[PDB]
């Protein structure tokens, strides 16, 4: 019969969880966000749809930091993203309390992965309406991950989710092919700005604000920092030049 | 300690309890009734810790009255004493035990025979022709071993208790201000209001 | 999180039928045929090892299980539901009996404990009944040899001989003809191999058939010597060779 | 064995007038034979025209004043910014003190 | 089925909105607040002549300075009155003063939305909302004479005059024209008694209708049948005048 | 564990589980209570679906809460035992703490409070029981008669009936009971109780039980013959006309 | 469609929506209008209170959280009480433990996380009230708009409730004017009164109807009602 | 009545549809995997499919290292796979701490199958839509293959296969063991046992592999380890110089 | 959530009836007939075994007649497993009373307590009621020989002669026809066998399909004795009564 899409943990006749697939629809509806892995770090960028002139510029921060080396950005239901980062912050602090060393990125990825997957096992809980792009620099190199409402995550050379994910993925694939030797942290910030502007065409009706963050071993000492001031404007100009 | 006396004769149980309530230096009350009626044919006297003594007695009284209404039936003096023993047996291993020693005197309407039970705070129940708690037993038991007969009438038993009280007034250091005497038989429970000079 | 299923999943229908029990019994009917025969000096329990794949090792899957050194059990229906019941039955034999009386429970009491576990899976909140019927054979000092059948409802009956599973109707009819109250243990094993052949479609040998007996004490299976009162377990599983030798005299 | 209590000395003084009230107190904080501070305020303004000082064990004194100042704050939140009267404050402090009856604030408080 | 704390497409709680319908079936309760005092009046509504009408308790005392009237499922009010009486006495114990009428009403309304089958917030152990509305009337030194209308929704409004129950819609429209900011205590007494007579199915007498008032001097006082009967006679003579 | 809200509001402002609980009362055997000048009488009818019962041990309809208070009911027999037990425990608890037996009003207020609690608690259904609580206040000779219902609402009556055909017997009492002159004698108070039952019972000497409560813990239940003498006298009143 | 997926907050729709959250947003639009606006020194809350009858009182809309923080409500009053009391505790926790005035931005984070927990778990319901939080901290004046969905946004000026679009369009146009009203509380309030009058349709804002609150550089959060708002009518 | 296919309760036929649909979820990944026993080693081969170019291929894995000795390959969605992987690792560590020796392959399989049974009986827990294959060289049983499923069923294998094209690989292995008359691959070194597993994988599926198409896990005495892309490359060169 | 699958076992019908209680009574009406008859010198328990085979061991079988106390015994109609749960708790309650008061528990108190447990499943818990009807045969020093019955509703009544299970209407009519107040146990044994033989759904009433128990106070003792009849003892009395 039917009704398999009403309850969360219910398997449909084809072995699918529809409540999870319905949560992905909330992500696809959301704002576009990207992540680029470079030669010694990662760069996160997010679109910020300006609804009206009443919004205070450079205030409504979307990119969140976990611990001191991990940066998180998500698409879809913003409150659901904040809940996941809050859990991640507790999970990162729990690791550091017992093991002294800050939580590794592949370790942190599993910690969020198990927590999101847990919300697909019970009908009393709702799946997360967010896809989270996160990463940082640890003991052995940089890592980039993208998490799904299903709990599925993988390592990425370049990640993209949201409204204009297709336009972003196409631009990210161009970078992987043209740069087999590896992009630099300086180049990744400029390129992330361009990709967001090009992915904005799927939402070109509304004006937007750009927000970039980066974690590089040579540039930021392996700590997560926001791109501010001159470097931010340099990236915006690089994007505004190549949009025409 | 307070004086709690009990004697079972031919057709009744007689309980004698001291009237004095002393706190430290002063005798506050000289007319205290250290006994509670659990049922129409069962009476329980008590002595021990200042607060625990009345609190335990009223708690037992409430449970027996609750059973009497639920079943529309009076429990036998044996069944009541077994209930009291178990309550004290649980108490001794709790956080703060009841330090109460009780004498249960009742008339079994089914057997048509009087019964007397002695239980301490530990939960040690024993059936006796005569019983006393505290230091009263040190004077009275030898008296009752000498003068007691099972076929004695209620009047004979009252005379024997009179002989016990006179000894306790002579040899004991504490002034217990006399005793209140109650009779439990087939007709129920009545108080001897003339024991001051019987 | 938290089990929000605090209500019963098995309820009384307008007709008076308990649906989930009836359907659990339907699942037993689909299961492979297992049988049990009680003799004068022993009890035999047997079943077919339905190999899901020829690559799969049938030895690593025991359908006949030891509960106590004197009590054995076999099933028909759902494998996983049986396996967890065995673990629960083994533990309840210690916790509810052996750790109190210093000895293993009699057959009738261990069966009663298994029945309680299965009964609770019928009434308790947020569970389904066990999709298995069990045949429990055992021996104790004061009852002798006995055989019991436990159902998904929690109901249990003692038997002289019975079968459950696929062709339970046809097997019981054949058992009624061959059973008498003067059978020896070897005679009961002989009839067991005769009755089980009618249910088996493919190969009928010591590798496809699982058989165990509750008979005499085995001091060779005890593992230690010195205590006169300890004489060994009465439960013994027959090896692949021991079955084949008796299949030649079929 | 760990002793949770201590003594910080000092002395406070409260005199009521016909239309005024004073609450004085020395600014010296000490421990045993050593001086901790020559200026450490002991009398506090708690709002609603009420002054308070708890003298004895400094840690318990600070905790009590901090709990009372916060009790006045919540009194405004729950009762439409009503001014806490001196008799209402006194009754409230009783419950603050008796709340820790079996682990007392080691102070002599005056309002 | 459906949750007890489920929202409607209009933005309302089903169980709360259905609870208001139960109050609409209840007996009429009218309150009028004046500068001399607040007057409360209810309809007894006896189901049978054999029923002792004086046993009907729909106006209760919370404190000496606070009283309230109930309408709807009167059995649901018993725990609310208990909480109100406790909160008033507990405040008197903590602060050595009388509790404000606004503060008392707020404490009662803090129980209203405490319903659900496991709502995430605290521990709301109640299967359904209360089926009763309250008319909390009193006096304090800060705001003077007050009249509050407590709902099962958790919200409370202050009124100069309010009518709740069966004839609530017609009685409120009557209160709109009759009320002014200079009414005396006696004027409000006949006014409640007049409007009750209009909405009541039975003829108004001292047995099926009860009056009460809260003043600064005497406090909350329930009018006995002899005192009420004299006011009904006075109200009848003043209506027959013109 | 189980906290599913069974008793809930409906579109028209009704709680159906409480509404159907009164329908269970309408099914149960009729119970009537009348108060005179110095006594209260409780009368209950007995079912006749099966007749081979042992009348000695079969639980009677009128149950004593305390030595001075009694309780009769209508509806489910299983639910009533829980209400009676809770009332009996509270009766002893009041005697323990207040050092004074309960008033009829207070005991009624408790039983009604328990019933109301079951109408807004999760995982429970309301009691299918309406009760009649009668007796005398400690050291008081004024008769008392109260009624509770599944909804939790309680009130005092001069005369009240509950159960099956309670609509018919109430009409009788409404036109036979006068508040100016309540049955001043125990005899005429019992007569009015039997007369009201005979409107429903339809010739039942063994189907009518009468219990009389008097001041100062004086409760007595009438035997079959005692009640039969009233029925015989009442049947003559009709025939002499 | 909608009827099958609006039973509880735990259920997503095929399009990826939460209807129980969306219905909770409809409770705001039913509520009375309230306006928030700020400059570089002060922040003002102008709230239109609603009366049930002409005999009823105009229910309070502005709640004080701390000496430097406060908020206005639109929708369910008890849901506003729960969230404001929580924000009262959080402001109090920061002052007692850290001797630190809670930042207005962080106050919005705390209200976001608490409202989110009701939108993911079964049994619970979303809050049915929109909130406008103002405050002056270490980074100047602030204004935040809270939504039952959990979404909190920092704004220069905004309005929520019935007919709130009229006031919001005005503030979007007057943006460059009221942002520069520094060192003058009266003119910032008058700009908010001119904003709330743009949403008027039924009546005109009167004495016992108007509610104004202000917090700034040298102004602790104070609420003005009745006689104190007469010079702004 | 029609909710018998929504929760784990019995249908009129005595079936559990939620368990049956959990079995169907195992083939969602479209990945085939086989397991074979050597003379003193156990090898697992699994298909590795990386569709997106943006993915880091090193992170894409369905073979998990449970303990020092035991390895596990999974057929089904990765979130449920990692859920079962974390639990198996937690159970393996606890067993060693409590009982003083490394958990055997069959015991871990039984424990994980018993947990799968609980989701089959209890209503609030959904069954994990994954098939787990445990492999190790036990200190008592030797080379071991044990496989669990959503039903709570488990059994030992001489050799096994799992996936969409499971039947084709299964019959291919069957026919080899019917020919060889032995239950294992008679070879000393593990490299040739890996080579055998890749060869019979190619023959059954009818598809050629590159070094990035496969995923290998080798279990030996006291150690389980996974082969890198270059380790598989060396193995693919050896089978090429035979065909 | 889980609300969807809730049967709501403890709810009233529009008429004022309890669905699950009514359907549990329907379940018992198909189970084997159990009869209890009280005589002037004892009580007789008789029960018909439902579903029997030639290979069914009867010697060790006990499905309907259970021993709670040394003075109290029960007849079972309905689910055998559900009965044993209630029987176990009844045996414990009997021993708890003996430990507390040093006296054997009066018959009614044991019956009421067991009935109150059945009542609990009727009002709260959300679980199904026990599909069991009991016939209590017992003796105490207060009322003497007593016969009680209880059903899934939690209601209990006293009887002189009563039947539970299948064909109760037919069995009760035959009992009401031949019962007299001055009956002897031997007469009551005969009545029980005659009533069962006429209400049996099978061909003939044999010994292997019957369970028999008598509670008499032996005149040559002065104490109450319970006698659960053996397979041979049932076979004997079947011939003597004229059934063979």
């Amino acid at each position: 019969g039917t009704g398999y899409d009403l309850s969360n943990s219910v398997f449909s006749p084809d072995g699918r969880n529809f409540q999870v697939e319905y949560a992905v629809k909330a992500v696809e509806n959301g704002t576009t966000s990207i992540g680029i892995k470079c030669n010694d770090g990662v760069v996160f960028a997010v679109e910020k749809l300006i609804t009206s002139k009443l919004l205070v510029p450079q205030k409504n921060v979307k990119i969140q930091v976990v611990d001191r080396h991990i940066g998180c950005v998500y698409s879809g239901l913003i409150p659901d993203g904040r809940h996941l980062v809050n859990r991640g912050r507790e999970e990162a602090a729990s690791f550091k309390k017992l093991y002294k060393t800050p939580i590794p990125i592949p370790a942190f990825a599993d910690r969020l992965g198990q927590y999101v997957q847990a919300h697909t096992l019970y009908n009393s809980v709702r799946p997360f309406g967010v896809s989270t792009i996160f990463g940082g620099v640890d003991k052995n190199g940089a890592h980039l991950y993208m998490l799904e409402p299903s709990g599925s995550y993988w390592g990425y050379k370049g990640a993209a989710t949201g409204k204009g994910r297709q336009s972003a993925k196409a631009e990210l694939e161009k970078l992987v092919d043209h740069h087999p030797e590896g992009l630099s942290a300086r180049e990744a910030v400029k390129q992330a700005a361009k990709i967001i502007y090009l992915a904005h065409e799927d939402n070109k009706e509304k004006d937007f604000e750009l927000e970039i963050s980066w974690c590089s071993l040579s540039e930021t000492n392996g700590l997560h920092k926001f791109v501010k001031g001159d470097l931010l404007q340099e990236a915006i100009d690089f994007a505004q030049k190549e949009i025409n | 300690m307070d004086i709690i006396l009990g004697i079972r004769v031919q057709d009744s149980v007689i309980l004698a309890s001291s009237k004095a309530v002393t706190r430290g230096i002063s005798v506050l009350k000289d007319s205290d009734d250290k006994t509670r009626q659990l049922s129409p044919h069962t009476l329980m006297s008590f002595a021990g810790e200042a607060g625990d003594t009345v609190q335990f007695a009223e708690y037992i009284q409430a449970n027996i009255q609750l059973y009497s209404i639920r079943e529309d039936y009076e429990l036998s003096p044996q069944a009541v004493s077994s209930f009291v023993r178990q309550e004290l047996a649980k108490s001794i291993r709790s956080r703060r035990p009841y330090q109460v020693n009780v004498l249960i005197g009742g008339y079994d309407k089914k057997k048509n025979k009087p019964e007397l039970y002695q239980i301490d705070y530990l939960g040690t129940k024993v059936e006796l022709p005569y019983g006393a708690h505290g230091y009263s037993g040190f004077y009275t038991f030898s008296l009752l071993d000498h003068h007691y007969r099972p076929d004695m009438t209620t009047e004979e038993g009252l005379d024997l208790l009179k002989l016990c009280v006179q000894e306790l007034e002579k040899r004991m250091p504490m002034d217990f201000k006399g005793v209140i005497v109650k009779i439990v038989d087939k007709d129920g429970i009545r108080q001897v209001d003339d024991f001051q000079a019987q | 999180m938290t089990d929000r299923y605090s209500f019963s999943l098995t309820t009384f229908s307008p007709s008076g039928k308990l649906g989930q029990i009836d359907y659990a019994l339907t699942a037993v009917k689909q299961g492979v045929t297992s049988l049990g025969i009680k003799a004068t000096n022993g009890v035999v329990i047997a079943t077919e090892k339905k190999s899901s794949s020829p690559l799969a090792m049938s030895e690593t899957l025991s359908k006949v299980s030891l509960l106590t050194p004197d009590i054995g059990a076999v099933y028909s229906g759902m494998g996983p539901d049986y396996r967890v019941l065995v673990d629960k039955s083994r533990k309840v034999a210690h916790t509810s009996y052996k750790r109190i009386y210093g000895e293993y429970p009699p057959t009738k009491l261990l069966v009663s404990e298994v029945a309680k576990i299965m009964q609770e899976a019928t009434q308790s909140g947020g569970v389904r009944p066990f999709g298995v019927s069990l045949l429990i054979a055992g021996h104790d000092e004061f009852n002798g040899f006995s055989l019991y059948q436990v159902d998904p409802s929690g109901s249990y009956f003692p038997w002289k001989a019975t079968a459950i599973g696929k062709g339970s109707v046809a097997a019981k009819t054949f058992l009624e003809k061959r059973w008498n109250d003067e059978l020896e243990l070897e005679d009961a094993i002989h009839i067991a191999l005769l009755t089980l052949k009618e249910s088996v479609e493919g190969e009928f040998n010591g590798d496809t058939i699982e058989l165990a007996i509750i008979g005499d004490e085995n001091p060779d299976l005890l593992g230690y010597t010195g205590i006169p009162t300890d004489k060994g377990p009465r439960f013994r599983k027959l090896t692949s060779q021991e079955i084949n030798d008796r299949l030649e005299a079929l | 064995q760990f002793n949770p209590y201590g003594d910080n000395g000092g002395t406070i003084l409260g005199i009521a007038g016909e239309d005024f009230a004073v609450l004085a107190g020395d600014t010296r904080n000490i421990t045993d034979y050593s001086i901790n501070s020559r200026y450490e305020p002991k009398v506090f303004d708690c709002g609603d025209n009420i002054v308070m000082s708890a003298n004895g064990f400094a840690a318990d004194g600070d905790a009590l004043v901090k709990r009372f100042k916060n009790s006045v704050k919540w009194y405004h939140f729950d009762h439409n910014d009503k001014k806490l009267s001196i008799n209402s404050a006194a009754r409230n402090i009783q419950h603050l003190l008796y709340g820790k009856r079996f682990f007392p604030y080691y102070v002599h408080t005056i309002i | 089925d459906r949750g007890v704390s489920t929202f409607s497409p209009e933005g309302r709680l089903f169980q709360v909105e259905y609870s208001l319908e139960a109050i609409k079936l209840g007996s009429t309760a009218i309150g009028i607040a004046t500068k001399e005092g607040v007057v409360l009046g209810v309809e007894k509504r006896a189901t049978s002549p054999l029923l002792e009408s004086d046993s009907i308790e729909k106006i209760v005392e919370i404190d000496r300075h606070i009283g309230c009237a109930m309408s709807g499922l009167t059995a649901d009010a018993r725990s609310m009155i208990e909480h109100a009486r406790t909160a008033a006495v507990t405040h008197n114990l903590y602060y050595d003063e009388d509790i404000n009428v606004e503060s008392l009403t707020q404490s009662v309304c803090d129980l209203a939305l405490r319903f659900g089958e496991g709502a995430s917030g605290e521990e709301r152990l109640m299967s359904r909302p209360f089926g009763v509305a309250l008319l909390i009337a009193g006096h304090d030194a800060d705001d003077g004479y007050q009249l509050f209308h407590a709902e099962p929704s958790g919200t409370f409004y202050r009124y100069n005059a309010k009518a709740i129950g069966s004839g609530s819609e017609g009685a409120q429209a009557e209160l709109l024209n009759e009320w002014h900011s200079s009414l005396t205590l006696k004027e409000a007494e006949l006014l409640v008694l007049k409007i009750l007579k209009q909405v009541m199915e039975e003829k108004l007498d001292e047995n099926n209708a009860q009056l009460s008032c809260i003043t600064k001097q005497d406090g909350f006082k329930i009018y006995d049948n002899e005192k009420t009967a004299e006011l009904i006679k006075e109200l009848k003579e003043k209506e027959a005048a013109e | 564990g189980y906290d599913r809200a069974l008793s809930i509001f409906s579109p028209d402002g009704h709680i159906f589980q409480v509404e159907y609980a009164l329908e269970a009362v309408k099914r149960g055997t009729c119970a009537v209570g009348v108060k005179g000048k110095n006594c209260v009488v409780l009368g209950c009818e007995r079912r006749s679906t099966l007749k081979l019962q042992d009348t000695r041990i079969t639980p009677s309809k009128v149950s004593k809460i305390d030595s001075h208070v009694v309780l009769s009911f209508s509806g489910l027999n299983a639910d009533s035992r829980i209400l009676i037990e809770k009332a009996r425990v509270e009766a002893q608890s009041h005697r323990l703490t207040l050092e004074d037996p309960v008033t009829v009003e207070y005991l009624t207020r408790y039983v009604a409070g328990v019933q109301q609690r079951y109408t807004q608690s999760g995982g429970v259904r309301p009691f299918g029981v309406s009760t009649l609580i009668a007796g005398f206040d400690p050291r008081d000779d004024e008769p008392k008669l109260y009624q509770t219902e599944p909804s939790g609402i309680y009130s005092s009556w001069s005369a009240q009936t509950i159960g099956r055909n309670s609509k018919t017997v109430r009409e009788f009492l409404e036109k036979n009971y006068d508040r100016k002159e309540p049955p001043a004698t125990v005899e005429e108070c019992v007569k009015l109780t039997v007369r009201s039952l005979l409107e429903v019972v339809q010739t039942g000497a063994k189907n009518i039980e009468i219990t009389v409560v008097k001041p100062d813990s004086d409760i007595v239940a009438l035997s079959s013959e005692e009640i039969n003498q009233y029925v015989t006298q009442i049947e003559q009143e009709k025939q002499e006309q | 469609f909608r009827n099958n997926y609006d039973g509880d907050t735990v259920t997503f729709s095929p399009t990826g929506r939460l209807f129980q959250v969306e219905y909770a947003l409809e409770a705001i639009k039913q509520g009375s209008v309230t306006v928030g606006l700020r400059s570089n020194t002060h922040a003002v809350l102008v709230a239109l209170k609603r009366n049930a009858d002409e005999l009823s009182s105009y229910q309070k809309k502005i709640i004080k959280c701390d000496e430097h923080m406060g908020l206005s409500l639109a929708g369910l009053a008890p849901d506003a009480r729960v969230l404001s009391n929580y924000l009262r505790q959080q402001c109090n926790y920061s002052s007692l433990v850290f001797n630190r005035k809670l930042a207005v931005e962080r106050a919005g984070h705390l209200l976001c996380d608490k409202a989110q927990k009701n939108t993911q778990s079964y049994g619970g319901r979303p809050y049915g009230v929109g909130l406008l939080i103002i405050g002056y901290d270490k980074s100047g004046a602030h204004l935040l708009e809270f939504q039952p969905s959990g979404n909190v946004t920092e704004l220069y000026g905004t309005a929520i409730g019935a007919r709130s679009q009229g006031a919001k369009t005005y503030l979007e146009r007057t943006l460059d004017t009221f942002i520069k009203i520094d060192g003058n509380p009266d003119e910032l309030i008058k700009a908010g009164v001119e904003a709330i009058s743009q949403s008027l349709r039924d009546e005109s804002l009167t004495v016992d109807n108007l509610s104004i609150a202000i917090v700034g550089k040298d102004t602790p959060f104070t609420i003005y009602d009745g006689e104190a708002v007469a010079k702004y009518i | 009545a029609g909710y018998d296919r929504h929760i784990t309760i019995f249908s009129p036929e005595g079936r559990l549809y939620q368990v049956e649909y959990a079995f169907k979820a195992t083939n969602q990944t479209n990945i085939n995997s086989l397991a074979v026993r050597g003379k003193d080693c156990t090898v697992v081969i699994s298909q590795k499919k990386v569709p997106d170019k943006l993915l880091d291929p090193t992170t894409v894995s369905y073979i998990f290292c449970i303990s020092r000795t035991i390895g596990m390959v999974v057929n089904g969605p990765i979130p449920d796979a990692r859920n079962a992987a974390l639990r198996a690792k937690a159970e393996a560590a606890e067993f060693r701490y409590k009982y003083g020796y490394d958990m055997p392959c069959d015991v871990l399989a039984k424990r994980m199958a018993n947990l799968s049974q609980i989701y089959t009986q209890r209503a609030y827990m959904r069954p994990l839509g994954v098939i787990l294959t445990f492999v190790s060289v036990d200190e008592e049983l030797g080379p071991s293959i044990y496989k669990t499923d959503p039903a709570g069923y488990y059994v030992g294998y001489k050799a096994t296969a799992t996936g969409p094209k499971q039947q084709e690989i299964t019959t291919n292995l069957e026919n080899h063991f019917k020919k060889s008359k032995i239950d294992h691959i008679n070879e000393e070194s593990w490299e040739k046992v890996v080579e055998f597993a890749i060869t019979h994988m190619i023959d059954a599926l009818g598809t050629e592999f590159s070094k990035n198409d496969l995923e290998v896990g080798v279990a030996t005495k006291d150690k389980f380890f996974t082969l890198s892309a270059e380790n598989i490359e060396e193995r693919l060169v050896a089978i090429a110089e035979q065909d | 959530g889980s609300r969807r699958y809730d049967s709501r076992t403890t709810i009233f019908s529009p008429e004022g009836r309890l669905y699950q209680v009514e359907y549990a009574l329907e379940s018992i009406s198909h189970a084997g007939t159990a009869i209890g008859i009280m005589a002037s010198d004892g009580i007789v328990l008789a029960a018909e075994r439902k579903v029997t085979s030639t290979l069914l061991e009867q010697d060790t079988s006990t499905e309907k007649l259970y021993k709670l106390n040394d003075k109290i015994a029960v007849a079972v109609a309905g689910l055998t497993a559900d009965a044993e749960i209630l029987i176990n708790t009844a045996r414990i309650h009997a021993q708890n009373y003996l430990k507390t008061y040093n006296e054997d528990i009066p018959v009614e108190i044991l019956v009421r307590r067991l009935s109150d447990i059945k009542q609990g499943y009727t009002q709260h818990g959300g679980l199904r009621p026990f599909g069991v009807s009991f016939i209590y045969a017992g003796y105490d020093d207060r009322y003497g020989y007593q016969l009680y019955t209880s059903n899934p509703s939690g209601n209990y009544t006293g009887w002189k002669a009563i039947s539970v299970g299948a064909n109760t209407s037919a069995a009760q009519t035959l009992l009401q026809m031949d019962y007299k107040d001055d009956m002897k146990v031997d007469d009551a044994i005969e009545l029980a066998l005659k009533t069962l033989s006429k209400t049996t759904d099978s061909s003939a009433l044999t010994y292997d399909r019957l369970e028999f128990a008598t509670i008499r106070k032996g005149a040559n003792d002065g104490e109450v004795y319970q006698k659960i009849f053996k397979p041979q003892e049932i076979k004997d009395i079947l011939v003597k009564t004229g059934i063979t």
